[PDB]
């Protein structure tokens, strides 16, 4: 009764995707599907099936996973298919779950690795979610295991797949885009962070619908936060207002050629199939971005395009996390200063200064005791009279 | 910045099913788990502790320092079965700490009712899976922002102003009926405002004296894991990796408590604990989260 076999299974099946909604009743139709299972015992392909029924009784086996009994069924199907489709990843990985409420990271993990390598060993709509999913379970191990970097390869894969089909949400892909940029500041490779966000920002052209560009607007900040580190790593306190006293070599082609042997692995990164690649490529003119010398001016406007997001935010903030990220801003601003290391040229100083004084209101408004706040800001006027110190 | 420990009483099924005891009370700030560890604490309550010493010898003291002009942090640590509510709310007969303060706040009303030009009133809410919900009048989420000198105001929340002991409990009954039902879910957190407003004798009746505010929490059942299949977990996942390792004890709660963990402030938490080994790794766990906090 195969065929009824499989109506009778579709409709638990249903069912099973179906004031608790799920369990109370799931429960009898795990049942029922071995009832099924019953009339079973060419027939090496009812073997299968078998597993994929036991597979199912392990799917059905959950009940908030209370039914540990699901475990069992899964271990033999997975014996009865280790002859010899996909679902039997789905399986393994199944497995990992239960092995992360029992701890078992490592067996979990090497369920994953074996589950990728089976995949790529063979080389039309299920996988191609799955697959992804799967790089997701990953990153939850390897958050656990502090593998960040293997961690953060899979991110970029499931950015990747998601720009490949239609998971698409702007907001996502800013989050996306900025911890991954994080990710690379941790990493320091800022280098490749560069077309990230930029590329999210593309992404935008298509509440938060609003607000979020001031996170954005953040991690544009942070690039160049880092890129002014990046600069600092000739400290400016240390030199000059001249560079490369140090190599010079800031585009030379020896470091092309380094970039561009990553860059087998960064354009792979760059998940613009082309045509997005080509929306990349106007971001590339940002991404050539690396470590600017004489452009202060051009380092500011890079500020100043995302500043006037920035001010956008300003005007989202009720005056609070307005000044905490004005705060930031100011420093920005005036490191890019830092870098304009002329005493011809301290009017800046004085402008972020004049938005301290902006910033000095608040100190009056702010009447909960929040001392280290209230010092935190008198900070920031110390820093801007060290802006005079360092002119005196 | 005070912990503290209720160890609870054993059930019917724990006596009966012989479960073998792992906590061992010792005295006011020790107590030995199992591993044999000999935690300690700021004051531990063992089984039979009563709601008027757990009181008595917390909250009581600390108001001595909110009536002073401090705010004040209450965090009813616990994880399911931890007897939290009934240490806040309590039953008729052994009414809880929430209750218990009004009282005696009503005590303190009477103590200043000449000496101060003061007023009070009090708010409410839920805190679910970070959403915020007004327990005191049916209301959908809250607009958590600072107000016009900083204070982190919790837009939408009501503010109410009882006078007596009927009312107290009343209200605090009232309140948690409105809990989301998991029985109470053990994902509920629930979060009170005391506003002390008071001006000095002395003082002049227009004169600008800070008001004291002490929050009450209920939190959620505590009991590194495997995270939910969904790209906005992966999100917060990526954002969790991008996060430097800050190690603390440690959401909307931390929102609602930005003023509320700075100076000025009497912060004290209390694991409301199983004796029995049947939760021998939970309160292994909540122990060094103790540690962490403390
Ligand atoms: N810490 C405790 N002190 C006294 N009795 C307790 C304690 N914990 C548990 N019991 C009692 O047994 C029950 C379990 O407490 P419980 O209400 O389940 O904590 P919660 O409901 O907040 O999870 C309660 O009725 C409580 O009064
Ligand atoms: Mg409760």
């Amino acid at each position: 009764p195969w065929a009824e076999v499989c109506e009778k299974f579709q409709a638990a099946l249903a069912l099973s995707r179906v004031p608790y909604k799920s369990k109370y009743s799931a429960r009898a139709l795990l049942e029922e599907v071995k009832a099924l299972l019953g009339p079973a015992p060419p027939v090496a392909q009812r073997a299968v099936r078998l597993a994929v029924i036991e597979f199912h009784l392990g799917v059905n086996h959950i009940d908030t996973e209370e039914l540990s009994a699901g475990e069992e069924h899964l271990v033999k199907c997975l014996r009865l298919l280790r002859r010899y489709i996909s679902l039997c990843i789905q399986a393994q990985n199944n497995l990992g779950i239960l092995w992360s409420e029992r701890e078992e990271i490592e067996t979990a993990q090497a369920y994953l690795e074996s589950s990728e390598a089976l995949y790529n060993q063979y080389m039309s709509k299920r996988f191609e979610k799955v697959y992804t999913h799967n790089l997701y379970y990953l990153a939850q191990v390897y958050q656990h295991l502090e593998m960040f970097e293997k961690a953060a390869h899979y991110c970029h894969s499931t950015l990747k797949r998601q720009l490949e089909h239609n998971a698409y949400h702007p907001i996502e892909w800013a989050i996306n885009a900025a911890t991954l940029s994080q990710f690379y500041i941790n990493k320091l490779c800022f280098m490749e962070a560069r077309h990230c966000l930029s590329a999210a920002n593309v992404i935008f052209g298509q509440e938060l619908y609003h607000q979020r560009k001031g996170e954005i607007a953040r991690c544009w900040i942070k690039y160049c936060l880092t890129l002014m580190q990046n600069a600092q790593l000739s400290m400016q306190d240390n030199i000059g207002e001249l560079d490369l006293d140090k190599q010079s070599e800031l585009r030379a082609l020896r470091k092309k050629e380094l970039d561009e042997e990553e860059s087998i692995r960064k354009k792979a990164v760059q998940f613009g199939t082309g045509e997005l690649c080509d929306a990349i490529s106007a971001v590339e003119e940002k991404v050539s971005y690396l470590r600017p010398l004489d452009f202060e001016e051009a380092r500011e406007l890079f500020l100043l395009g995302q500043h006037y997001v920035f001010e956008a935010k300003e005007f989202f903030q009720i005056d609070g996390y307005v000044t905490d990220h004005i705060e930031v801003v100011q420093d920005h601003s005036a490191l890019f200063k830092v870098l304009a290391f002329f005493e011809t040229d301290m009017e800046r100083r004085c402008k972020m200064h004049k938005r301290r004084i902006a910033m000095l209101e608040p100190l009056t408004v702010d009447l909960n005791p929040q001392y280290y706040l209230l010092v935190n800001r008198q900070i920031q006027f110390e820093i801007a009279h060290a802006y005079y110190d360092m002119m005196d | 910045m005070k912990v503290v420990v209720r160890v609870r009483p054993e059930n019917t099924k724990e006596k009966a099913a012989g479960f073998h005891k792992v906590v061992h009370v010792v005295d006011k700030h020790i107590l030995v788990f199992d591993k044999d560890l000999k935690f300690v604490f700021d004051a531990v309550f063992d089984e039979t502790s009563t709601q008027s010493e757990v009181f008595e010898h917390t909250t009581k003291p600390i108001l001595r320092s909110f009536l002073n002009g401090y705010n004040c942090t209450v965090l009813a640590y616990g994880a399911t079965g931890a007897g939290k509510t009934h240490t806040m709310l309590g039953s008729a007969d052994e009414p809880g700490v929430m209750y218990l303060t009004m009282l005696h706040l009503y005590k303190c009303m009477d103590e200043i009712k000449e000496e101060k030009i003061c007023s009070t009133a009090v708010s409410y809410l839920e805190v679910y899976n970070e959403q915020i919900r007004d327990l005191l009048v049916n209301s959908g989420p809250l607009a958590v922002r600072e107000d016009t000198q900083k204070g982190v105001v919790v837009h939408g929340l009501t503010l109410h102003q009882p006078k007596s002991s009927e009312e107290i409990l009343h209200l605090l009954d009232n309140g948690n009926k409105n809990r989301t039902q998991h029985a109470t879910s053990s994902r509920s957190h629930a979060v009170f405002q005391i506003y002390l407003r008071q001006q000095d004798k002395t003082a002049s009746i227009n004169q600008n004296v800070r008001i004291a505010k002490m929050s009450l929490i209920d939190l959620a059942g505590s009991e590194r894991f495997v995270e939910g299949t969904n790209i906005n977990r992966s999100l917060l996942a990526l954002g969790n990796v991008i996060n430097a390792l800050a190690d603390s004890k440690r959401s909307k709660l931390t929102r609602l408590l930005k003023d509320s963990l700075g100076g000025n402030c009497q912060t004290i938490m209390i694991a409301a604990v199983s004796p029995s080994s049947v939760f021998y790794d939970d309160t292994y766990n909540t122990l060094k989260y103790a540690n962490r906090a403390k």
